[PDB]
């Protein structure tokens, strides 16, 4: 796994390069936004059990046939499997947000999450869409004026909602 | 690897939770001492040229006998001075990184890891590198947590050595 | 145990090496947090009986169920009233500790670990202490880097029971 | 193990009390003084090759009948072994710095190595001296004035001797 | 999964051995029990329907907020009270795949493996769901081992709930 | 472990000789009123919950220094450690009571057991009180008339009574 | 696995049904002729040895290619595992016979068999003559007449003969 | 040990699960036997000698030489005969121990496991014994269910000797 | 396949280390050896036919019955007597092969490895196996080193029948 | 794995037959050569360390790319790494000269490596060039006629170059 | 401890069987070579101090920098010039416990495990014992198997350095 | 594990000396007499099984009481554990005499072994008895004049006897 600064120390090695003064200064940049970052990070954290439960019911209200008995996501078992599913990929998409890389993300989570959906049965097009449900609550939150500093967080934004994008495509 | 960020990470995946204020906290500590940190980075990556070769002549000066024996492990000749020109460019380039990633982390990987064996096969001595690293930290010129950052790196590889 | 220290010395420890600049940067944050968090423990401190008995009224009032039905994991009787004010003060407690420490390791070992399994045989409902800990939330009165603290500590154990 | 913070904290759950007024400003206190104490572990650290070797060194030409052959750091995997354990101990003891509280120090380290010692025939007395003197080397490190802002770090320099104290008297 | 003869198979299996007089002794009880287990799961069926609203009524009387409160959790609309109903005949269903098979097998695979995830995370009373329970019991109408065998269900169900 | 039969079984080979008429006969009476004994297995597995719940609270409220800060019972996990206890030894007793013989009660749960309460601080008389609750609240289920063809249970009575002593005893 | 109930039972929870009247009268009746099923186990089980052993001599007998050196059951650890592998086949058929229930002959002995043999260089088919000789021996014990109530064991004895051929075509 | 009783009980706890209907039934699959299978014990206890001369005859008779040769591990002398009566007798009396337990572990646990090294080790023929099992099979005299559950031990003795 | 030569290598490599003086001498011992194994293989191949009969006539004159009895495991048919002389004259076979290597590693392996489930499961006595093996011994005719590595093999056979 | 002994056995049990005269002549002809076998092995292994290094810098000089900054041989670890691979090859190599077959070469060392490498990016046909090297090096050590009974090691010679000359073709 | 005897043991021991004709032929080679490596050890006593003067003045004489530089780690001075002695007296003492043995295991277990460790820490350069190894080699006036097996245990030194 | 070589070396390097001349004679005589000490190793190990049934079956004849109902040696598990000890015993026998060292014994053998059978309940008397009986027949083995050349054996036959004189006070 790599975090922002590694990111940049690995891709310097394979040229066996010291960082540019532009290089240092990019990563400057973000140590200077790093409070919004940090922000964006407890704010999902925080409302990780609403953002899975509203997404899920909001899922399953949209597609019944996913809890219809027969259905991937009916009895006890399968119900607790797939809520946990929803939570691991919130998980390590803050996991990506706090480090600024996607790489943890990629690595840990999604890499052959497709794979493992095909061999079950498990409808990897309604996972993406439970995916994208947790998004843009995930975004609304980080996005809140209330109770915060005021200032930009647009591209931390457009930067948080890339990762929920990767887990999407990484299941359909 | 070794990095405030990617040990927050490892360490709250590996318990299976979610970051919390103790990771947050981990942050605030890399993010206020990458200030200084990218800082020296810069400061030495400016003076690399005449580091390097400053610490390589140190070494020569420390240990005369490496630049008279003949055997391939020494720099009699231009192809083991570059060698060895080349090593302590390593080290120095590693710090930087070090200093870039908050910690050993890029070190480790890129050159601590392995060392000893390489030493021992083209018997390099240990000891040669460590008058290397000790000229670096008398010179880099650098001061407060840019220094102490950066000479807690140089001293780390000084221990790895010795 | 789950703060700063004592996470940077096990990692390191299990690593079997000394502490570097990445265990010293995770202490910069806790010292550096500590001056917010120390400060936020005293006033939640001092606010306490408010906070407990106003967290208590407050679950009482949104599920009215609970002082009527006869049940001992209810509240129709003082026993029940005095048992649950009590509990709402152990999670206030662990709060302030949590800020103390600089994480969830006191609320996690003294409070988390378990709380699922006496809920259920006790038939408490987990919904109950939510509202009380929203009601922590919305009463505290803190601000600026104390409350943000608080509030994760908070929402953690809202998180935990949901 | 507990660090200064979460050692109040235990204490005070066991009586199921807040922490008072004077037991939080204890902790500012040192909080207050954490560069110090954060200094003094990036210095012996630093150093602890340095303080290991010339201990043992030391330890050595004062008493001869260790390396002598049939002496216990005699054999070259006794004498490895040997400086390991003064390695390791320096480093139990950096921890007990770093969190300012010695419990990792006694729990991991000194628990039971009287016992480990006296069934292997390693004379106690001798790693004794052993590390009397690397914390003779450590605290003079410490109290280094050069390349540092100047101050008082007598408190955390008891601290310190307290915890090799520990050491020595866990052998002996 | 728990039934007579699955258990039976997979205990010699797990020696490498070929059935024996105990596992014959095994199928024997199954058997001897199956006769009635088989017309009580007959008899429950036929009645679902009274017994399945019967028991929500049971638990809104019980609990009447849950018929009041706004929350997606409750059931004071049209949607909840098909929920809940849906849930009470789940758990009748699996009380007569267990009288069917002859052991809770079909009720820990099915519902209550995770049960305790759902429930915590949609906000659901254990409580709410025992008082069903409790109302099944008392109005299956069931004589003899097929309510003794039933009522081992239902009350393995409330156990597992509390 | 051994079973009622397998009990009189190792008893007899120990002597090499087929076993007695007095034997079999014993054997013979436990076979003609087992019903009672899978009533009574049943019974107080039907009723483990409420058994183990209400005596840990009648307990608890008996010796309220077991749950007061600081107290064996406080804290959520040392009260989850407590619940288990009462639920793994009317486990334990259901098992002996089952099999017609105390053994799998003897070595699987009371042995070492005083000893394990010893060294963690755990007030054994406090169990044994927990027990005693349990006994009497098992035996008034076992007994009660209602639902069951009627008949005399006397002799389990004393039976079970006798497997929750050892277990009182074992810690006390 | 699963066994005759649950068989129908996890059918019928992908449906979300409760089993309707004719089904649960035909499980009945299966109830009813249960002592066949088990005296057919019975009677299998006790005579394991005679029908490997008979069935593997006869084998040999007819293929001597299989034991001649270099055939795949020369020497004596292959010779023994082809044994081996006979009595596991005739194991597991009989545990399907007593649950009623390909599934455990299925799951746990013929998926993957065929490719198990293809990859050692064993002649499945060489298999399943061996398995062909004890379904024939095993039936004729099923359907011995001597020392046992008279009655009609041909339905049984088709289930059971079934189950044999299942094992045939999955090495053939 | 392998025994209706204690193969219910040990699954269970090896689960870590309160009993249920499932091994409920077990008990009553064991307990519907035991009234055939006491019976039986005391019908081949009170026929011992007369079982056992007789099946140790059988053997003889199969197997002349065992009466001639002179090794220690035949039976030419009355030290010989003794023993071989004496090893048919631990036959039996398992027998009747597993009709007692309504298993065959009692036979696994004290003669069936290291049968094998005993009869290596001492050169003793496993056929011999078998002819001893075939002869008590068919002069045990026993009827119904006493029988076949007799037998089926017989034959597993027969089967682990072969 | 245990020999002198690949247990030295399995050694080293177990090790993860290079051929020392230790698996030299190794090497020294097996081929001043090899003069009285190869020597000895080839005079028991050359006298094979002889060996072979005349060690089926030594068991057969033992135990008499085993060309009386009907049984297939008998060999009081042609058949028998040849599936006999074939089992010898596999004995025989290995045990050149083990003095061709030095070692018991291809007897280990093409027949001692489950020889004791086909003598059990085919009713094979070991104690035929183990006369034939004695009558090989009494009659190879070697003498010295050859005579006495050629018995340890056939010794070692009748270790493994006993 | 087989050693020149055992691979004959071999080949002779899946005929079923004793070995020929000829073949133990020929196996007594390896016999009587095997002095200058050992001395082989020994003068190999005595200059391992020398032989390894050697090849390594060679290799190294002849293509600087391996060791330039993204370089599969550059960073210390992989170094380590490719020094250790020559190590290897070379300890299996001498353990095909002492044993007379190359089985415990093909089967423990070069056995699926081309696929390791391919997996890794590592260059295979580099780790050619320089096991070739040390073949050169080794050979004319074997070769070395000071300090040895002369004679001739043709033969011998030959069959260390094949084993060499597996282990390039294996990677190649 | 690696040693024909030793380790000949140990595998049979590893595989749970008696010695057999491998760990016999082991034992030949071992106490054939061990008239050649007894001698050898004769040999080198009697020249021990000839030797080790002799191999540490070649030390000086390649690196002279050894008797000049004046830190611990060198011999300028008496104390360095004992220290060298006797390490290099170390050295050949184990390479005659190795033939008395006939195998690496005397200096494996007390001089070459942790000899890196020592080498670090200690600043002593592994290429001043080569070179006192090579000397003793080349003066050691040995011949015949005596000076292969003393030099394979030399070489086994200067691999273990390098 | 020491052989008689090593055991020589260990106390010299305890003592950092050389091996005197009259040390190394001592061993050299040892070698010269090697042939005798594997003709004992041979032919003990040859008869293992012959001299571990005989004295078995002699010590069940000497005392009745291990193999009557509730003997320790009644049950077939017992018998075969029993059987199993002796071949144990004797294995580790002639590992020493071939090592020429009790070291191998010692250790991995007899070290706890009273202990062992304490806690079992295994009389160690008799295993004492049954450990002299082979040694009897062991050494009557070794000292046979047939087939072996002719010469003096006395010195070794008292090596012999005093490893098994080791076994049997090891567990009385
Ligand atoms: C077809 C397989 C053959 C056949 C079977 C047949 N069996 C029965 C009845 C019973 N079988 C048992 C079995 C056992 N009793 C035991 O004690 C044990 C060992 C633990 C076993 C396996 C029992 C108790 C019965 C009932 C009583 C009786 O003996 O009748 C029947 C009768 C009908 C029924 O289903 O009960 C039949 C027809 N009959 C044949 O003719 C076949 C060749």
């Amino acid at each position: 796994m790599f975090d922002a600064f590694t990111k940049v120390v690995s891709q310097a090695d394979t040229r066996g390069e010291m960082l540019s003064t532009a290089q240092i200064d990019a990563l400057s940049q973000m140590v200077a936004e790093s409070n919004k970052r940090l922000d964006a990070v407890n704010r999902i954290t925080s409302n990780a059990s609403t953002i899975v439960s509203n997404a899920a019911r909001s899922l399953f209200a949209e597609q019944p046939q996913l809890i219809a008995p027969g259905g991937n996501a009916y009895t006890s078992r399968r119900m607790a499997a797939c809520l946990r599913d929803m939570e691991i990929i919130l998980r390590y998409v803050t996991y990506a947000v706090f480090a600024g890389d996607a790489s943890v993300l990629e690595d840990r989570c999604l890499n052959g999450l497709r794979e493992t959906y095909l061999a079950l049965g498990t409808p990897g097009s309604s996972v993406a869409v439970g995916v994208g449900k947790m998004k843009e609550a995930a975004l609304a939150i980080v996005n809140d004026p209330a109770g915060i500093t005021p200032g930009d967080c647009s591209a931390l934004a457009s930067e948080i909602a890339s990762y929920f994008d990767r887990a999407c495509a990484a299941v359909s | 690897m070794k990095t405030p960020l990617t040990e927050a990470v490892s360490i709250a995946d590996s318990q299976g939770r979610f970051l919390s204020s103790t990771e947050i906290q981990v942050a605030f500590g890399r993010f206020r001492q990458a200030k200084a940190g990218l800082e020296a980075a810069k400061a030495l990556t400016s003076k690399a040229d005449s580091l390097i070769s400053g610490a390589a002549q140190a070494v020569y000066n420390k240990f005369p006998y490496t630049t008279q024996m003949q055997g391939p492990n020494y720099a009699a000749d231009q192809r083991g001075k570059d060698k060895c020109a080349r090593d302590i460019g390593y080290y120095l380039r590693m710090v930087t990184y070090c200093l870039i990633a908050g910690g050993t982390g890029p070190m480790d990987e890129y050159l601590i890891a392995g060392i000893d064996e390489i030493n021992r096969t083209f018997e390099l001595s240990p000891s040669w590198y460590i008058e290397a690293l000790k000229y670096i930290k008398a010179n880099h010129g650098l001061s407060g947590d840019a220094a102490t950052e950066a000479n807690s790196y140089l001293d780390y590889a000084i221990n790895a050595l010795s």
